[PDB]
RNA sequence: AGCGCCGUGGCGCAGUGGAAGCGCGCAGGGCUCAUAACCCUGAUGUCCUCGGAUCGAAACCGAGCGGCGCUACCA
């Protein structure tokens, strides 16, 4: 049962940035539903329609799809939103789309929860999305921190523990990330040994692999050895792979060989 | 490979031993036709030619740069 | 209802399999034709020479069945830089009834010590007369240094001539001259194309070839028609190899050495580095016996430049972990065979083209790296490898001081600067490290027509030593 | 002995034009007349046009307006590139897999090149 | 042999998460005296074969296929 706007109140705010889904255009413009705030219809007049001059109303609208938008006035007595699209900075259009994406992902998760439990989605949002969005600024960061930290649910009152379990499962399977950090070390050794040296550097670099974040350095070439890690927080890998570099340098500088670095640790 | 062809008009497939704007300057005069050097999102080279003159651009690369003259395919269209 | 693999396994076990080399056999009695040496290692190196766009790897593949790679995408089709290898076993029928020409049968490396004869009607088997190694050499006008190195490694020659093109092709003449330079006379001439030809065209081409080889060093060189595509008349080539080419004097008295022509790294990608292998230098042993677990140093080795422009040579000591020969890991090595020494030398030192023509000596010897060498040179009249369009094939001029000329000392490919010019002798200044052990056969090439072109032969007489930095 | 005639075992293609449906019931016969894998023949014949018909049995079915000379030219070019090795006059040569791609190999000699595009 | 990409509507490009995408083509119709230009409407798919979590997967994941591109023949 799809209801319950993402944000705090049913009434959208003034001058806010939104993402509008189009349904119907007769003569005055496009009075369309909203998928960032509540579904109260916002009306767009032809004057605020086109950045260019409107040439064919059929082409530029593309009914049934979302477009970036702004709201000028909100009728807070029964519901009449005045809305526009041309008066938006070109820099914030992508950010509006990102906010639409975040809301749509959160609502897909919570709609799955509601349709599985037959619980009104307003109940779920008032017990799940609103407290989390308050605690962490946004429900998306709340779910991401739920993935790493299970304490984000503490201080919150679920309607049922089954909701907690199924929601956590769907997050852990749908929001599962963790960016690969990859680098390439060159072996320039003209030296006496150098397979036992690489073996020893391999041992002292693979032992460093922690439980949550393992550094497995594969072989693709004799000189070019690859350094691949799954950076959960995207900041441990830089120092881990710097440690790998210092280890390989310490191994090489005493046995007789020489090595340099081709590709430094990059996300 | 190095497949060169003309599609109703445009020439797609162009080795770049000579400059493409120089290609426009050596096409536009003799052919007298409008030509647009458009960079599509990462296909081969695109050069326009208004009016169907496929044999004329055959004559052209014969004159300027054509050295194989066998993989150039005259499309039906 | 036996599977073909099962029948082959039965024939392999019936044929005695392949007995393993003794860990410590008596060497003062071992001969290159001994059973233990012959079963799992080649004793004679046979190289092939020919002109471009003719096919040498095809003939080697037809003779043996061991493929020659032809790698590097671009080189998969046109020309190869590194040499080609292939192991063939000479098997001769023990039965007198069958005709001599088809008695011999050349098999590939992992065949048993006695396979069954494929001729219909002979219940006899084959006996291993000799195991032969094949060193395919490039025959393009650009790649000569590798061909000269492999011909220095080479001990027996197979010249390939095709008929339908021009009778006096220059590339084969150049390769024959190079072979004549480095003390090698056992040359077998082979007709590449006979099928598409008429019965008199072949005779005319044969008359032309005989006319060609009358004043060169080789005189009694046999000529044999062969096919690379139809795969016929290979047993006759095997018989000619057995008859014409004996074993060059190679006993166990002379000191051990190694001449690496190819560098191979063993790093299988995708597998975790926990289980890896040492680096392999592909080298020929022409003098000495090498055993598992030996200490060895690459003599020219680490070439480095100091801040003052001086060239420092660091010999590359290393312990031999394995000596891969033919098909299986072996315990002892036989001189006169291309063997891969898999040592603990760092795999990046054997990556692409680092040990291409480098001398290596076992611990217990002191080779000499030289910076300035004294050379005795002898020239030829007409430059070989050029088709002059009807005017006097180019006459080689005398050398001039301070010219970078390619002086292929055996396998080492270096560009030396001439410091002194006289009637027979010359001082060569080497920017790249080169070493001398006893004599070393050397080829000389100049730059007259872009690419390198052979002029004559050379022998080191003296040199300025560089004392190793320990 | 082997070649009394001194290849030409390539039959004239037979395509049936039923007004709206073009049927080629000669694909398997040329498969046995060229020593090719019929799956690879069909995959190439799909990859050259904008069509992928139906396989039935030994025959390919497509539903449209097409000629018969086009696949004569297709067969002759395919023979020049795969069915006949450029190096030698032989048909029995075929496609094996020694890496991940298709490697072209011969049957008279055993030439090893990478012809799979 | 591995790693970085792809899986078309004739084609190029897209989001892949509630269910066929946009444009280039093609056909048909409108405009005009008429053409071009312009405007409207269509029909072209296992978005590569097989499974998983999931009320649901073209995608999220894989147990592999077919083709790409980097290493470089990877005894
Ligand atoms: N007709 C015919 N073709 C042959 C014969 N031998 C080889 N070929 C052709 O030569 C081709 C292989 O040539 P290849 O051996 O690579 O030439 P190459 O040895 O690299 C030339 P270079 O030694 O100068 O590098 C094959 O495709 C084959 O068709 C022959 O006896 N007859
Ligand atoms: C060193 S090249 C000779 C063949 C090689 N030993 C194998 O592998
Ligand atoms: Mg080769
Ligand atoms: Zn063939």
């Amino acid at each position: 049962t799809s209801h319950c706007r993402f944000y705090e109140n049913k009434y959208p705010e003034i001058d806010d940035i939104v993402m509008v889904n189009v349904q119907q255009i007769a003569e005055m413009g496009a009075y369309v539903k909203l998928l960032e705030y509540d579904n109260i219809e916002g009306m767009i007049l032809l004057s605020e329609l086109s950045r260019r001059r409107i040439r064919s109303i059929q082409k530029l609208i593309r009914v049934g799809k979302n477009d970036v938008a702004v709201v000028l006035r909100v009728d807070k007595e029964k519901g009449y939103i005045d809305l526009s699209k041309r008066r938006v900075s070109s820099e914030d259009i992508i950010k509006c789309e990102e906010k639409y994406q975040k809301s749509k992902t959160v609502h897909s998760i919570l709609r799955y929860c509601a349709e599985k439990f037959q619980i009104p989605l307003e109940e779920l949002y008032k017990t799940i999305a609103w407290p989390l969005s308050r605690k962490f600024g946004h429900a998306y960061e709340a779910f991401k921190l739920s993935i790493i930290d299970e304490t984000v649910w503490e201080g919150i009152e679920p309607p049922s523990k089954d909701v907690l379990d199924e929601l956590k499962n769907y997050i852990s399977k749908r929001l599962t990330p963790a960016v690969k950090i990859r680098a390439d070390v060159e072996v320039s050794c003209f030296s006496y040994e150098g397979i036992d040296a690489i073996k020893d550097a391999l041992k002292s670099a693979e032992d460093m692999s922690t439980e949550q974040m393992q550094v497995k350095v594969k072989l693709v070439a004799a000189p070019l050895y690859v350094l691949t890690t799954q950076a959960l927080d995207k900041q441990k890998g830089i120092e881990q792979l710097e440690s790998a570099i210092e280890k390989i340098t310490e191994v090489i500088t005493k046995y007789g060989g020489v090595c340099n670095i081709t590709m430094p640790p990059k996300a | 490979s190095n497949y060169i062809h003309i599609r109703i008009t445009t020439v797609q497939g162009v080795p770049e031993e000579y400059d493409l704007k120089r290609i426009l300057k050596v096409l536009k005069k003799d052919f007298a036709c409008n030509g647009n050097i458009v960079k599509d999102p990462e296909m081969g080279e695109i050069i326009q030619l208004q009016g169907d003159q496929r044999a004329k651009v055959c004559e052209f690369m014969i004159s300027q740069l054509g050295l194989q003259k066998k993989n150039i395919k005259i499309h039906g269209f | 209802g036996e599977t073909e693999e099962e029948k082959r396994k039965r024939e392999f076990e019936e044929g005695g399999g392949l007995p393993e080399q003794p860990l410590n056999p008596d060497f003062s009695k071992l001969n290159p034709l001994s059973a233990e040496i012959i079963n799992r290692q080649a004793t004679i190196n046979i190289g092939t020479i020919g002109h471009v766009a003719h096919g040498k790897s095809t003939v080697v593949r037809a003779i043996s069945g061991v493929q020659t790679v032809r790698f590097k995408d671009e080189l998969e089709r046109n020309i190869t830089i590194k040499l080609g290898y292939a192991n063939a076993k000479i098997y001769k029928c023990q039965e007198p009834t069958c005709p001599e020409p088809d008695c011999y049968r050349s098999f590939k490396s992992d065949k048993e010590i006695s396979p069954k004869c494929q001729r219909p009607g002979c219940p006899g088997r084959y006996k291993l007369v000799r195991h032969v190694s094949f060193v395919d050499c490039p025959g393009h006008d650009i790649l000569m240094s590798t061909m000269l190195s492999g011909a220095a490694v080479m001990d027996a020659a197979l010249l390939l001539i095709a008929g339908n093109e021009s009778c006096p092709q220059p590339q084969t003449s150049e390769h024959l001259a190079a072979i004549e330079i480095m003390k090698l006379k056992h040359v077998i001439i082979l007709q590449n194309k006979v099928d598409l030809m008429r019965e008199e065209s072949a005779l005319e081409h044969q008359k032309s070839i005989l006319k060609f080889i009358r004043g060169t060093i080789a005189d009694g060189a046999p000529i044999v028609p062969i096919s690379a595509q139809l795969k016929y008349n290979i047993d006759a080539v095997n018989e000619f190899i057995v008859k014409t080419i004996p074993v060059p004097p190679r006993d166990f008295m002379i000191s051990p050495r190694l001449i690496v022509i190819r560098s191979f790294d063993v790093n299988k990608p995708g597998a975790e580095i926990e289980d890896l292998k040492g680096g392999v230098a592909g080298g020929s042993i022409l003098n000495g016996v090498f055993k598992l677990g030996d200490e060895i140093e690459i003599r020219p080795g680490i070439v480095t430049k100091d801040d003052k422009g001086k060239i420092q040579c660091k010999p590359i000591f290393s312990n031999i972990v394995s000596l891969f020969a033919e098909q299986n890991d072996l315990k002892f090595a036989v001189p006169g065979g291309l063997i891969g020494v898999g040592t603990k030398v760092d795999p990046t030192l054997c990556r692409a083209d680092r040990l291409v023509g480098q001398v290596v000596g076992a611990k217990g010897h002191l080779p000499n790296i030289y910076t300035d060498i004294e050379i005795n040179y002898f020239l030829l009249r007409r430059l070989l490898g050029v088709k002059t369009d009807g005017q006097k094939q180019a006459k080689v001029r005398k050398l001039e001081p301070n010219e970078v000329l390619m002086v292929n000392i055996g396998s080492t490919a270096t560009g030396a600067r001439v410091v002194a010019v006289k009637a027979d002798m010359a001082r060569l200044q080497l920017t790249s490290p080169a070493c001398t052990e006893i004599n070393e056969k050397i080829a000389l090439s100049r730059r007259i027509e872009k690419h390198w072109r052979l002029i004559g032969w050379a022998t080191i007489k003296k040199g300025t030593t560089l004392e190793p930095i320990a | 002995t082997n070649n009394p005639e001194l290849k030409f075992r390539i039959p004239p293609p037979v395509c049936l034009r039923d007004g709206k449906k073009t049927i080629f019931s000669n694909i398997q016969d040329i498969a046995e007349k060229l020593h090719r894998s019929p799956e690879h023949l069909i995959q190439y014949l799909f990859a050259e046009l904008g069509t992928s018909g139906s396989v039935d049995g030994k025959r390919l079915v497509i539903k449209g307006k097409f000629q018969s000379k086009q696949m004569e030219n297709v067969l002759r070019r395919y023979i020049l590139e795969y069915v006949t090795c450029k190096t030698c006059k032989s048909i029995n040569t075929e496609l094996k897999r020694e890496n991940r791609l298709f490697f072209m190999v011969c049957k008279s000699c055993g030439s090893t090149r990478s012809v799979s595009s």
